Order: C-alpha cells, then structure tokens, then sequence
C-alpha cells in the first residue's frame, strides 16, 4: 500500500488567472473600474477559466476545490464574485454542476457559503428546478440534492409558465424528488401562470403514488381550479385516470 | 394535446438553455 502511494498534486492557478484575481480584488470596490473596457478583459479571463474548470461534464472536484481555496486566499470577495458569475446563457457553475449530476462539485459550491442558489438562468430556471430533473443514483447524492433544496427557495416560479420545481418533478414522475422537495418545504398549493397545481400535473400524467403523496400533505387543497375552471378531479377524468379521480373525490369528501 | 404546461414533460436541456 504505502510504497504504492499515488499523490494527487494540488492544482494551481495560471499566472494570468492569479493576476486577474489580484486585479479584481483591488477593483471589487470601485464600480467605475469594474465597468471599464480594460477591466472587461480581466473579467473575461476570470469567466473563461472558471467555467472551463467548474462546469464541464468532466470537471475534477479536486481542481474545483483547489480553485475555490485559491480564490478565498486572494480575497473572500473575489471568491464570492467568481463563484456566482453567469455566462452568456445566464448559467452559473451551480447550474452546470447540477445539470451534469456533478454533486461533489455542487457540495463544494454550497460549502463555500457564498453561492446564490436562487439565480435564474436565461431560460428562467433555478438550480433547484434543474435538480428536480437531474439523474441521481447513489443515496450520497440525494443528500447533496436535499442540501441544495434547503439552501434556497424551493417555491420559486420559473419565468416560462411560472412552473415550480415541485411541478417539474411531478411531471416526470420523480417520486424520490417529490419527497425531497416536500420535506424541504415545497408548498403543494402553488399555481403556475395557467392556474395549474402539482396535483393537477399529477392527474394529467397519471402518477397515482404521487397523487397520494401530495394529498397526504397537510394543507393540500384539492378544490383549486386552473384558469379555465378545471379541477384536479376533472382533469383526472378528462385524461382517463379513473383511480386517481376516485382518490381525489374521496379526499375532498371524507 | 400539449397546449398547457402541466401536460408537457419538460427536458433537462430545456432547463439549461433557451436562446
């Protein structure tokens, strides 16, 4: 074992990248400087390197952790500045990390305790919304997912349709994700821009066990209507879901 | 008839990128 030890070397910032960090630290408190043509060049170095390191599918958690540590040692303001840069799609490292199921890196970002986890990308979605649909295979990962849910607003509504993370999870029949969202305070009575609830999404898609889980929520209101007056019960009938429909009638009236 | 958000099954790629 020890004679066969393979040391992983620390990753270190390039000269140009460390220079950009030091430049940013001195102008972080001068908004005029930050807005200048010349300073856009250093900001470009920052964003290009950081996204290359943090946000590819193949991203190395040890490299991201070394970078976080190096930024921190330049300045905590530099660390919080870089961690929350968004590219031209409005995506942060936390959006890409989550999307890739790179949960070690998600864990690193949350642990910096400088991450804004409620940031909407250009598509209009938060990292929690992306997480609702991200592949998860080990239980160690679902713990990071639940940390992410805990650290931000699970009740945010997306710019397109006002959908919620709970609605996205319901619509994919992701019971594991519905449970974690519920456990972290997702409100089941939020309505999207058309008046739909998660209960209605579950009736549309026929997810019987999700319907049970939503109805098991203490304040769940099965009487809400969408903009057209449709109810969860009426939707279940229209979509041909006779057993969901009986479940819903029985809960409204027992 | 997919003319309401609740009837759609959105995509991971739709969540990450728009225009």
């Amino acid at each position: 074992e020890p004679e066969k030890e393979e040391i992983r070397e620390r990753y270190e910032l390039s000269e140009k990248m460390l220079s950009a960090c030091n430049l940013l630290k001195y102008n972080i408190k001068d908004p005029k400087a930050l807005a200048s043509k010349d300073m856009r060049i250093c900001l470009n170095t920052l964003q290009h390197d950081w996204f290359r390191v943090s946000s590819q599918k193949s991203a190395v958690p040890a490299m991201v952790g070394d970078y976080i540590a190096a930024f921190e040692a330049v300045s905590p303001d530099v660390l919080r500045y870089i961690i929350n840069m968004a590219d031209g799609n409005g995506n942060t490292a936390l959006h890409y990390s989550v999307s890739h199921s790179n949960f070690q890196i998600v864990k690193l970002l949350l642990d910096a305790d400088v991450c804004n986890v409620d940031h909407q990308n250009k598509a209009g979605y938060t990292p929690i919304m992306l997480a609702a649909l991200a592949a998860v295979e080990a239980e160690k990962d679902m713990q990071v997912v639940e940390e992410l849910f805990s650290c931000g607003d699970v009740n945010a509504k997306a710019s397109q349709a006002g959908q919620t993370a709970l609605m996205l999870a319901v619509s994919h029949g992701r019971i594991d994700m519905v449970k974690g969202l519920l456990a972290c305070g997702a409100d089941v009575n939020i309505q999207d821009d058309e008046g739909s609830t998660a209960l209605m999404c579950a009736s549309e898609h026929g997810h019987v066990e999700i319907v049970k889980l939503l109805l098991a929520q203490p304040g769940c209101n099965g009487h809400l209507e969408d903009n057209d007056g449709s109810t969860a019960l009426s939707i279940a009938l229209e979509a041909g879901h006779k057993d969901i429909a009986v479940l819903l009638y029985a809960h409204l009236n027992f | 008839p997919k003319n309401k958000a609740r009837r759609r099954t959105t995509t991971q790629m739709e969540l990450l990128y728009a225009d």
